[PDB]
């Protein structure tokens, strides 16, 4: 996270790692959104043109945690990964669209003071809040610069952007399972995800009953923080039907 | 610079 | 049925320090 801050004890205790087993290292953020499921991105676990293919036992998912390099005895727990669920749509080739996939744990994680599921979306979540100038919040401990790596997890609150804009930034084709996020050149503030914070939640707060809802997926940028550029993410509510179905069926 | 895990 | 809610704030009535932010941009 570029920009950002140190995240609060159990700021975020549906914040997840995904930890590559070797050579040991960040593969990624995640998110608990049960006790047996974890939500990601695409690109995490599937890449072709980078070779990057992650198989059920290349990693695992670290949660409760804190510190990015500490193994945090007594508060983080660990969990193997029992099958990994991509996307049959996910367009890797042209643009990330449909950037999601599902990892279902060997067993079940237990709740605590820093372990605690996000909630997903529905649509009058959706219509409520993902609105231009409405901020979520994006959460990782991945690079603090484009070109530096964070003691503890960061946090970052960002606006969501009109269509249009978002649209007009880049040269990639932008579908309706990506929004962005990020502040515009003239809006002084910054902020940005970055390199090892991708697949971590863009979460928002319902003001109507006060629960956190993950909204997007940190699914792709060009370079970090720059600007007059911002970051996409994954749509969940667009996605949640294709959720649904993998839950239910397995 | 990971810490050794269990 | 708890999904959302933190132990460590929202069950205990504590705010984080910046979602304040948050709600006030949602105008
Ligand atoms: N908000 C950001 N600045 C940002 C978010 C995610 C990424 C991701 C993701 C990203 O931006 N690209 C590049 C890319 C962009 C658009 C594409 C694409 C690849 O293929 C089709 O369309 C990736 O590969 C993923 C890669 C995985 C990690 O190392 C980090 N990086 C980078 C910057
Ligand atoms: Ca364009
Ligand atoms: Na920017």
């Amino acid at each position: 996270i570029v920009e950002g801050s140190d995240a609060e004890i159990g700021m975020s205790p549906w914040q997840v790692m995904l930890f590559r087993k070797s050579p040991q290292e960040l593969l990624c953020g995640a998110s608990l959104i049960s006790d047996r499921w974890v939500l990601t991105a695409a690109h995490c676990l599937l890449y072709p043109p980078w070779d990057k293919n992650f198989t059920e036992n290349d990693l695992l998912v670290r949660i409760g945690k804190h510190s990015r390099t500490a193994y945090e005895r007594n508060i983080e727990k660990i969990s193997m990964l029992e099958k990994i669920y991509i996307h049959p749509r996910y367009n890797w080739r042209e643009n990330l669209d449909r950037d999601i996939a599902l990892m279902k744990l060997k067993k079940p994680v237990a709740f605590s003071d820093y372990i605690h599921p996000v909630c997903l979306p529905d649509r009058e979540t959706a219509a409520s809040l993902l609105q231009a100038g409405y901020k979520g919040r994006v959460t990782g401990w991945g690079n603090l610069k484009e070109t530096g790596q964070p003691s503890v997890l960061q946090v970052v609150n960002l606006p969501i952007v009109e269509r249009p804009v978002c649209k007009d930034s880049t040269r990639i084709r932008i579908t309706d399972n990506m929004f962005c996020a990020g502040y515009k050149p003239d809006e002084g503030k910054r902020g940005d995800a970055c390199e090892g914070d991708s697949g971590g939640p863009f979460v928002m707060k319902s003001p109507f009953n006060n629960r956190w809802y993950q909204m997007g997926i940190v699914s792709w940028g060009e370079g970090c923080d720059r600007d007059g550029k911002y970051g996409f993410y994954t749509h969940v509510f667009r996605l949640k039907k294709w959720i649904q179905k993998v839950i239910d069926q397995f | 610079d990971f810490e050794e895990i269990p | 049925a708890d999904c959302g809610l933190r132990p460590l704030f929202e069950k205990k009535s504590l705010e984080d320090k910046t979602e304040r932010e948050l709600l006030e941009s949602y105008i």
